[PDB]
């Protein structure tokens, strides 16, 4: 149940959802 | 003198 | 159930879904 | 059940999914 | 003098 | 003096 | 004269006590990180 | 004169104390990352 | 004069204390990583 | 449409960043210490 | 459409940059450790 | 459409980066050690 | 058009 | 129309 | 278009 | 030039100087 | 120069000088 | 230079100097 993206921890880089 | 020093637990349950 | 990303730790890096 | 990435620990890298 | 220290644990379940 | 320190543990189940 | 120290402790803990289940931990002491 | 020092413990621990179930962890202690 | 220590633990654990059972750790002490 | 990441980064250090040297470190991420 | 990431990265460390030279490191992750 | 991932990096390093040089580690991920 | 990115790094000593 | 983008570091000593 | 990325280190010493 | 006990980090223990 | 103790970090323990 | 005892780091044990 997801079309994105659910990021716990995160330092820099890209994500495209 | 004399030096005594316990400790009890007594857990039911 | 997942169309995207779903990253625990992310140190840079690129991720496209 | 994933159309995508799922991702524990991410350390640079590339992920096109 | 006499030193006693004990200590115990009763635990029931 | 005797010094005397013990410990139990008495676990039922 | 005469050091005297006595200690005693009875120490219970019941299920999850100081866990760290299902955390998301990120830690850094020192170190670079160039993301 | 004389030192004397008692100790004495008694520990109880339940079912997962202090773990890390299911964790993530990212540790880091010194070093480089060039992501 | 005379030292003297005396000590005495009793432990008991339960189930899985202090594991790391399905955790991912990534861990690094120094080192380069050049991703 | 289309999406468009442009980065760029020049990055310059000098002797120690980040360093740990002659550090005592004492770390602990869960788990059980009986001392 | 159509998706471009670019990316461009110039790095330069000098002497001793994250480094553990020296150090005392003492490091857990879950275990156990009765002393 | 189409994806495009470009990455370009220069990296350099001077005398001793991220090292552990005379370094004491004590190091621990789950065990048990009963001293 | 036509896109350019570059870096340069003259470090004299 | 064109993009451009660069840096330098000029570093003397 | 023609994309052009590129990068210099001139290390003197 | 110590007649004593000089600890960095000290968890428990006993010492005695 | 120390008759004593000098401590950085202390959590519980006995030092005796 | 020492009578004594010098540690790093100590976890539980017993040092007599």
């Amino acid at each position: 149940s997801n079309k994105g993206a659910i990021i716990g921890l995160m330092v820099g880089g890209v994500v495209i959802a | 003198g004399y030096e005594v020093h316990h400790q009890k637990l007594v857990f039911f349950a």
